[PDB]
């Protein structure tokens, strides 16, 4: 209910026995982030991709 | 009648061969006008996703609840430059075909938004158990049988070869009027050679996520829809759809298949629109049974092998209302058979055994702490398992009669027990299956591995089934839980007119 | 580094939301897809944000 | 509850394990008393054709539904010139059976008339369209167990031996509780060896055409009858009782049987005349369901193979009244298989593949035009098809493991679609399953032949099924189709009261 | 209204895909918090019999209705001097597993005691027939499935090895979703080689009588009681639990396995208790459906094999009321397999094929004279016989190709008939399914012997189920057979409301 | 030459009850009408309604 929360993605490192990272995160929230998403407008700041 | 302790109410009642009389009525049936199907070319196909959109063609048209989609492809294999030879072909004859249901298994996640109300499940997971039950021989055979349908019954696919009842084999050796293997699907072999082979075909996979439907059974559409649109995105791996056997490796082993190829073309979404007739009307706000899938997954580090038990306890976890359906069972962890895929192609979907659970609910703990295992096989074989108790609890003794040898043992599946809420849970007084708001839960449960040769690293899950009823209006998408409320749900008044049974039926 | 002004997105059902999906990619022309892959030293990080409509929008 | 969009209302159930009250009640089961049974053997039988004439015993005996005749015989095949080879029994293990369903098969057309009003089946054709469709595995080993009766799966004989799954089998070698192969049928051997065979038995056949039943529920038999004559009248050739497998028969297309025949000893027929109670009176008139089948057929010059695709137009008929259900398989022609027996004996019940079909009821064209055969199955499992998506269309790959051999095909069995009207084309408003009116057809389509091994030319069918009320009354025959009008069906109060399925079941 | 010689009237029904408005209403199914599993060892434990004894946490806990038990075991086999060699391993890979139902075949006769009221039936003879009569495919595959549960279709086991169908083999050899052969069973295996083996192992078993239910579906658990307990009282033999094949042993009659001794540890039996929620309350005195199944044999010394021709008769008994069912059947032996350890152990349960049978009421006689052997296999499997016509009267035509081996023979199960007296016997009117008292009841009957290398020496049972009313109050619980008066069933208002398909489905 | 068949007569809506009505099967006539000697040789007869 709270005007505003923030939320922190991050994905590690998992590399196959080949070595290579699929550079997706999936996951399921052991609690709800907000509690009704209908008057939400959803927005980033800050993210940023290894390139190397 | 009477005439024993209380005295009972009498009724007679008609054999069947005569009535013979009874007051017989015609009736006629009405449904049209018009019945049609079309085929939306998936805009924006890749490798990485499938897009649909799609909107229904004309005003106030119902949308059947049978969707799904074909997509022609491509595959080829190469062969592992160690272990060789490697003589005979690449391709064997009851030793490799697809995994059932392919794309369903590749595929991340799948995402539809009705009317602009977005709804989504998670079909890597979720299918293998979602499959098991509640799956008759009559269904099976039906809807199902487009994609290839046929489990995984052996812990590793090395024994199986060659089986009566073997998991991949050709089509001819399946008994008649009785699931069918998956080496029957038909695609065609452009070259099948040593160091080489390729191959073409067009696979059906249904659409798996309710409200739309996969059993048999029909129930209305969704009418007043405005704009319907899928979109599927691919997962990352793409190897997944093969199989294998571990024999063919053999002795290294370095699997012989050294890695493969697989590429699509366009594929195509499938809806049927029904448009009713003028004189009948359809209301301008209808509602539906909607249900709503979840999993919830823990990670472990320590490991079993080969017939090894020990005990897992879950991870706290919280659900929003009572959930109607409730699955957990144990599985060969995820984050491992995915590095070096000839163990990801060759390995199979079957559950470690579980020796007993013991879940603490909402103020409780211990609930079916002392139910033998062979009593959480008896429920629910009633919610709908459909697997025989010797599936259940994994393995078999088959001596070989020869002297001398050592018998020998195999593992054919875990059994993935599930506890339908109000009825094996026993759900506290003045509330009931419907209800919100919040509770949560955490399985903590023994269990051992099975499989003869692996060292098995394990993990947990727990599909959750919500039960809500969504509105659909133009335009609209109100989608509610927990409609039911505390007041209600105390007198309630009770009905001796509908059972349990129909009660069976709606789902699904 | 977002430098303003807020960029919405919209967001639509009721239902308490329970998983953070994301997937990153990187396209060429002729465009095709290549998901982007995460070497050996370094870790791969995005933000979000929440904003209760009303605040926002009358 | 009242927590949904638009307030929905709340009842209460208990769950199975306790109601533990509601009230009980004592339901005693009247059946008149008397049934009996009797062998009524057929007055004046012969070669050509044979039937049997039964009074019921009076005005108020109710015959039951379930009819049917058995007929013992004797066969005896010799080996001709010029074939040998001429090695080995003359009968083998694997390969001959008779076809499933023997003599229906081979009946022209069976005539039954009731109580003075005469209704007649063809049924040479007519039957294995039947066959397919309305049975599931419950059922199929049931009633229908008598005749020798599992379909023919496979696109030829040649190709099955040996599956454990193969059309004409011996018992052992067919799976447990199952369908069993059409072999397992016994009938003793009096001689066996190259140059001679002699078979005798006796073969049992229900009697098939409505309103006597096959399915296994009871519904309330025919009376008051007051006089019931069946007769049949068999094809001439005969030949086509026993069947026969191709891969023993040498290159050259010489066959080792050819040419033998058949004899039949006086048959009989079993009906069952049950008698009422002393105080349930049955009512002086009833009414009945009557169905009514019919067949067009249309046949071409042209010919496509071994697995080349064509189109086709069905001719143009009129329709009385809008039909309950429609069937629509292509098959192998009837022109040729009466021509030279061995191909007569060995060609199996399979037809070709449909690739699409497109369709015109009255005033429209294009129905159906855009739905991939994929979609045809489905409608056709859910009105019970019963087989296995893989087999509809059927193809198989099954591959080949030795360097270097190329990898078999196989020619797999047939797709029969069926539409039901209301359900499925959808019907202009006012309009509904029984009335009357003109409304032509004419269905264009597209086929390719499957099987490996022959040339084919093609006769379309179209099997539809009218849907009527017969009154019998001692001794009247009324009957009418369409009952049913048009403003009254119009009207047609609507009963959100009886569900669809249970409507099902009284087929068909 | 309109039409037909009668005019009926109308109503219209909505096709499937489109209600899409009526009534919907949100059901809650509410059943008491906490049902709870205990585990009760078994004090008072030998090989001559196992004795159970219960107390309930308490009165106003409704007891649920399946139950069954664990027992955990150790037998140990020998060598046969002097038929020896014995080359390999004394146990075989097809060969040789348990006989099914063991542990309910092997009770002598089986007790137990609702809350002071003694309900006994007898197990011995009564299970291979009734095991046969209520069971498809999935209620078998369920429940059922946890002890082994494969019947034996064969005539002997000689013949049956080896084959995809055989009555005992590996899982390997199955078709895919459908029952098991016996030999999946896990017995884990201390060691074996010729001249000895031991197995160990534990083995579930479900209590059989009534009420407590071993089919699928469940009703009302029994309340409310103070004392329940079972006593098993074995059979004095034991030897029979384990099933073994002639093909191993010749030729004397003499065989591999004669001598051994079985061993049982402790038994523990299962049975879970739901407390009912407070808020709604169960009734002081409940009442519950009663059945309970009395046989009658007959002993004969007239001789006939291996298929030799006869006739039978009874002799004379005196039911006390009509009872609900009637199984009569043919099967061989009971005297004389026991002699012998050979005997025990290498024989089936199969019943000889009913050639023809008449049978008389009280004051009639020759009821079914000529209703074929066949028409009797054609009820019952309205009263769900569940195999096919072809085992049922079983003989087995199998041709050998090859100059010369003469073709063979095989035997098969016989048929056992059923009926249930109001719909086939047909009642003096007054007279039905409960009514007391007195009648008597002769059966004669011509079976034929189909198997091939024992001669048969018969001797026939004829079980009949009674049916009744018990109620159950916690003082003490009483039952009445005979709950309908004569005057009172005679002119008892008739229903067209309640369908009978309905009544197939209460028991059992 | 002489083997049996059935048929069957297309729909036909009428307004008011025909007096009598007359029905035949016959020889198709496209077939009559093609080519000089056919036409000239095949007679007006009919083909005999077994019912």
């Amino acid at each position: 209910e709270p005007d505003t929360v923030y939320y922190d993605i991050l994905i590690p490192f998992k590399p196959n026995d080949q070595g290579f990272s699929p550079a997706i995160f999936q996951a399921q929230l052991t609690q709800p982030i907000v509690h009704n998403p209908s008057e939400y407008f959803l927005s980033v700041v800050r993210f940023s991709i290894p390139t190397q | 009648m009477s005439n024993s302790a209380i005295p009972l109410n009498v009724v007679a009642v008609q054999e069947p061969r005569l009535e013979l009389n009874n007051e017989r009525t015609w009736v006629v049936v009405k449904g049209g006008q018009q019945v049609t199907y079309y085929p939306f070319p998936s805009t924006s196909f890749s490798s990485n996703q499938f897009n649909f959109i799609c909107n229904p063609p004309s005003a106030q048209t119902v949308l059947d609840r049978l969707v799904f989609i074909q997509v022609p492809y491509d595959i080829t294999f190469t062969a592992n430059p160690s272990h060789a030879g490697i003589t005979e072909n690449l391709l064997q004859p009851g030793r490799d075909a697809f995994r059932a249901f392919p794309i369903s298994s590749i595929t991340n996640t799948l995402n539809a938004t009705i009317n602009g109300f977005p709804v989504n499940i998670e079909l890597a997971q979720i299918i293998h158990a979602l499959s098991r039950y509640h799956t008759p021989l009559k269904v099976k055979n039906g809807w199902m049988s487009m994609q290839p349908s046929f489990e995984d019954n052996y812990q590793s696919y090395r024994d199986a070869d060659g089986a009566n009842n073997n998991p991949l084999g050709v089509f001819t050796s399946a008994a008649g009027l009785s699931e069918l293997p998956r080496g029957s699907y038909t695609m065609n072999v452009v070259t099948n050679t040593t160091t080489t082979a390729r191959i073409t075909g067009v696979l059906y996979e249904q659409v798996f996520l309710p409200p739309f439907l996969w059993d048999g059974e029909q129930a209305g559409g969704l009418a007043n829809l405005t704009s319907l649109t899928f979109n599927w995105v691919l997962n990352n791996n793409l190897a997944r759809i093969w199989s294998h056997s571990d024999i063919t490796n053999d002795v290294s082993g370095n699997s012989t298949i050294g890695s493969m190829n697989i590429s699509f073309q366009q594929p195509s979404m499938y809806l049927g629109f029904v448009t009713p007739r003028l004189n009948i009307p359809i209301p301008p706000r209808i509602t539906y049974p909607y249900f709503k899938l979840s999993r919830y997954t823990t990670q472990f580090q320590n490991t079993l092998a080969p017939n090894a038990s020990s005990t897992f306890k879950s991870n706290v976890v919280q659900l929003d209302s009572i959930p109607r359906k409730l699955y957990l069972f144990v599985k060969q962890s995820d984050n491992v058979i995915y590095q070096n895929l000839n163990n990801q192609i060759t390995t199979p979907d079957v559950f470690l055994q579980i020796n007993n659970l013991n879940l603490t609910w909402n103020n409780q703990q211990g609930i079916l702490s002392g139910a033998s295992s062979q009593n959480l096989y008896d429920f629910s074989v009633q919610n709908g398992y459909n697997k025989t108790w010797s599936e259940f609890n994994g393995v078999t003794q088959q001596f070989n009669g020869v002297s001398g040898q050592p018998t020998k043992v195999i593992g054919l599946e875990g059994g993935i027990v599930c506890l339908e809420l109000g009825k094996d849970v026993g759900l506290r007084d003045d509330e009931a299956e419907g209800v919100i708001g919040n509770f949560n839960l955490q399985v903590q449960m023994t269990v051992t591995n099975t499989n003869q040769y692996v060292t098995v690293t394990p993990d947990m899950y727990i599909v959750a089934v919500y039960d809500g009823t969504l509105v659909i209006s133009n335009t609209s998408a109100m989608a509610s839980i927990g409609v039911a409320s505390k007041e209600e749900v105390l007198n309630a008044r009770i009905t001796h007119g509908v059972s349990y049974n129909e009660l069976q039926r709606i789902y699904g | 580094v977002a430098t303003g002004p807020w960029r919405l997105i919209d967001m639509f059902g009721s239902v308490p939301i329970y998983m953070v999906d994301l997937y990153v990619y990187w396209t060429d022309q002729t465009g095709g897809q290549y998901l982007i892959n995460i070497p050996p030293g370094r870790i791969l990080t995005c933000k979000l944000v929440f904003i209760k409509k009303s605040l926002s929008k009358y």
